[PDB]
């Protein structure tokens, strides 16, 4: 009989940041299947005793990865402000987040986002993100002039 | 009539002689267990009027410290000389705010051994939060958490520590509890 262990630890997602998986947090298949939890399925991540932030479940490898290691691209650990080391409680999630009707984005220094990026680049990142709750990151934006790296925090999203 | 608090009775309406009375209490032979009042524990004003300050912070107005951010002051240390009426103002504090109190710590707790009692102590800082804005008391913080004076400890300090750790959640989210130690 497999123990699943009580809490898991957070650790990098070799992964790059740019691409649809800002909040599909790999974990390993032996406990998504030990869970309940489906493939492509939010679930809440959190350190203990604290609520809940919420990630997509997406099966990894079971050679590479250990049972207790979770894997979360850089975006969403500083949703929560996630450091490394951190133990989670890892939780089936009921109720799917709704749509979006309106986003304010904020930024690291002030700098003028329109003046800086182009918005198909910044509204790629945001659509290949899928769900976005206030508070992630994603870093290492390549600008217009190709020399410069802004972050797209995100401040609000409100729903009409 | 048995276990009855007060003599009951069924209104029946037009049947019944209904008086008005400038009475502000119930029947004294009632031997009723009165509430308990300001009207009493006055003469410490200003330290009243302090109390209710740290009263209406953690209650009334967490989200008024979400803008502002910083940390709230979510515990508080009544101290004072023996028999001054400090027990008597956590009670008045009880009754007269209409938070939820979680019930009393006290110097007694199951075994008063650790590891046995660490449970048992988290369990009543797990059972705050959840409800609408509560009060914990701690009183006789100095019987529950002693000094170390030099070897002196089971582990109820730490643990104490690493639960107010948690229990100091609020205004973020969860904004509804402080806790009130007594001590003299
Ligand atoms: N207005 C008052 N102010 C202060 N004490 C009063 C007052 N009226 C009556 N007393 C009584 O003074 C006594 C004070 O006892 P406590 O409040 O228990 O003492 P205390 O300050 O809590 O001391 P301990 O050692 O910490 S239990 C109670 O019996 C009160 O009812």
């Amino acid at each position: 009989k497999f123990k699943l262990p009580a809490e898991f630890i957070t650790r990098p997602h070799p992964s790059k940041d740019h691409g649809k998986e800002t909040c599909t947090a790999y974990i390993h298949p032996n406990v998504l299947s030990s869970l309940e939890i489906n493939p492509g399925s939010f679930c809440t991540v959190g350190k203990i005793g604290e609520n809940g932030i919420l990630v997509i479940a997406r099966a990894g490898d079971e050679e590479v990865h250990p049972v207790n290691v979770i894997t979360l691209s850089t975006t969403i650990r500083s949703v929560g402000n996630l450091i490394l080391g951190d133990r989670l409680e890892l939780k089936k999630a009921q109720v799917q987040p709704p749509y979006a009707t309106k986003v304010t984005v904020g930024s690291l220094q002030g700098y003028n986002i329109l003046e800086c990026m182009e918005e198909k680049v910044i509204q790629k990142l945001l659509d290949d993100s899928g769900v976005i709750m206030p508070g992630m990151i994603f870093q290492n934006l390549k600008t217009k002039a190709g020399d410069e790296s802004i972050d797209v925090v995100i401040t609000d999203a409100s729903d009409d | 009539n048995l276990f009855y608090l007060s003599p009951p009775f069924i209104f029946r309406k037009g049947s019944t002689h209904i008086t008005f009375s400038k009475e502000t209490q119930a029947n004294r032979k009632y031997n009723l267990p009165e509430p308990l009042s300001y009207a009493a524990v006055g003469g410490l004003d200003k330290e009243i009027e302090s109390l209710k300050s740290a009263i209406e912070i953690p209650l009334h107005q967490p989200t008024l410290f979400s803008s502002f951010g910083v940390s709230p002051p979510r515990g508080i240390l009544l101290h004072g000389p023996p028999g001054t009426g400090k027990t008597m103002l956590l009670r008045v504090v009880a009754n007269t705010s209409n938070a939820h109190v979680l019930t009393i710590n006290g110097p007694s707790i199951v075994s008063k051994y650790l590891g046995e009692t660490e449970a048992a102590l988290r369990d009543i800082f797990n059972e705050a939060r959840k409800y609408q804005p509560s009060i914990i008391f701690i009183d006789e913080i100095d019987s529950i958490a002693p000094n170390r004076a030099n070897d002196d400890s089971g582990e109820v300090e730490s643990r104490v520590v690493a639960t107010l750790l948690t229990l100091m959640d609020g205004m973020g989210a969860a904004g509804k509890v402080v806790v009130i130690a007594a001590t003299n």
